[PDB]
DNA sequence: CCCGTCCATAATCACTCG
DNA sequence: GCGAGTGATTATGGACGG
């Protein structure tokens, strides 16, 4: 009795037309002949907005380049020309019988590749005697969103005790940004003198290195 | 107009439950059904149930039923949700919306929001540490940061500059580090020639500090 | 013939208005 | 008398089959 939507995230050029896919396991009309199928659209922070309702129509307020389409089990949502202001969330919705929201569609602006400007940072002289130490690497700005982060301790790989934090596609310039942090403790940290941190990114299968020692 | 307003963040240990509202005004309470939406920390949106507060009628989605509880107080146009046994997975926005009729058929009015974070830690304020490159790589603008972590609970005001500086600035979701939360910001030749240091405050921990990021 | 489950879903219906 | 005109969502009436 599910709502699945596809693709999972969907990478359109400004200009160019963008189309979210809404399938329901089995056919969702009421028995009054609407098919109350909706459409939602979600911006970071914000709350859902209303776009369509009744499979294909336009809410009050709602740009003219959204339009949808379908019945039965198969529902689409169409955004003719997308705007640098479309990026978000898309989910399709059920609102009879037991309502449902879809898994949702998120909206990227595809746009040029770029590699991660990186730049490594050596644990802070006041957290060191204050417990731990922690070592940062910053992948800012780059395109697509897909890549990965290794650390490295004296040339050895460090996969253990990291976290990364990733930043929504940046509605300016389009790029993504992430974080990585190594919390070594204190006297590990000092049990070593290489830290460094590689990022595999698309653009090239030569990876880009950064890297820092206690001196 | 329309409006519906929920109630603010909230804070609650395992097991124990919560309750929060939503007012609404600019039409007629009675004759439209209110609906409940969750949505956990990076996940989808996810129907609770309804109410329709015209006659109390209630119907949940089956995954809810017994966790959230539904009431409506008339006089007053407020909607309510109330959470029990609350656990790890209770924690989200949870939103009120407005199920029009008429003129639409769907949720054309909905609230704000209520955030609810569910934990058994303690408040903590945060150990804001300054961080400047270890010059050893291949450079007209440096990128500096400030890193915030071992705080509790969200979120944190972080800014550079008491707010001068915004662009070349990439403040990162705060990601849990046991119990607590950590989060970082990085800065993007007018350094350390000139001043430029981070400017964090925390609000439930009622305190600011600032770190000047001084070389090594 | 009673009752709990499963089942597929269009107002091409049921009914008041002129 | 009979053909056009008119309602909606937030669950259900009917077909098994035990």
């Amino acid at each position: 009795v599910l709502m699945t939507q596809t693709p999972l995230s969907l990478p359109v050029s400004l200009g160019d037309q963008a189309s979210i896919s809404c399938r329901s396991s089995q056919n969702i009309v009421h028995s009054n002949g609407y098919t109350y199928l909706e459409w939602y659209l979600q911006k970071p922070g914000q709350s859902p907005k209303l776009l369509i309702y009744t499979v294909s129509n336009r809410f009050s307020g709602v740009p003219d380049r959204f339009s949808g389409s379908g019945s039965g089990t198969d529902f689409t949502l169409k955004i003719s020309r997308v705007e640098a202001e479309d990026l978000g969330v898309y989910y399709c919705f059920r609102g009879s019988h037991v309502p449902t929201f879809g898994g949702g569609t998120k909206l990227e602006i595809k746009r040029a590749d770029a590699a991660p400007t990186v730049s490594i940072f050596p644990p802070s002289s006041e957290q060191l005697t204050s417990g731990g130490a922690s070592v940062v690497c910053f992948l800012n700005n780059f395109y697509p969103k897909d890549i990965n982060v290794k650390w490295k301790i004296d040339g050895s790989e460090r996969q253990n005790g990291v976290l990364n934090s990733w930043t929504d596609q940046d509605s300016k310039d389009s790029t993504y940004s992430m974080s990585s942090t190594l919390t070594l403790t204190k006297d590990e940290y000092e049990r070593h003198n290489s830290y460094t941190c590689e990022a595999t990114h698309k653009t090239s299968t030569s990876p880009i290195v950064k890297s820092f020692n206690r001196n | 107009e329309v409006q519906l307003q929920q109630s603010g963040t909230v804070l609650a240990r395992p097991g124990a439950s919560v309750k929060m509202s939503c007012k609404a005004s600019g039409y007629t309470f009675t004759n439209y059904w209110m609906h409940w939406i969750k949505q956990r920390p990076g996940q989808g949106l996810e129907w609770i149930g309804t109410i329709y507060p015209g006659n109390s009628d209630t119907t949940y989605s089956q995954k809810f039923k017994g966790k959230a509880k539904l009431t409506a107080v008339t006089s007053t146009s407020t909607a309510y949700m109330e959470l029990s046994s609350l656990t790890n997975e209770d924690s989200a926005v949870y939103y009120c919306s407005r199920r029009n009729y008429g003129s639409s058929y769907a949720m054309d009015y909905w609230g704000q929001g209520t955030s609810v974070t569910v934990s058994s830690a303690k408040t903590t304020p945060p150990s804001v540490y300054p961080l400047a490159p270890g010059s050893a790589a291949q450079t007209s603008m440096v990128t500096l940061g400030c890193l915030v972590k071992g705080y509790f609970p969200e979120p944190v005001t972080v800014t550079w500059n008491s707010g001068s500086l915004s662009s070349g600035v990439h403040t990162f979701p705060a990601v849990l580090q046991s119990d607590l939360y950590t989060l970082s910001s990085s800065v993007t030749s007018t350094w350390p020639s000139e001043t430029v240091t981070c400017n964090v405050a925390h609000p439930a921990s009622s305190t600011k500090v600032d770190k000047k990021i001084v070389p090594r």
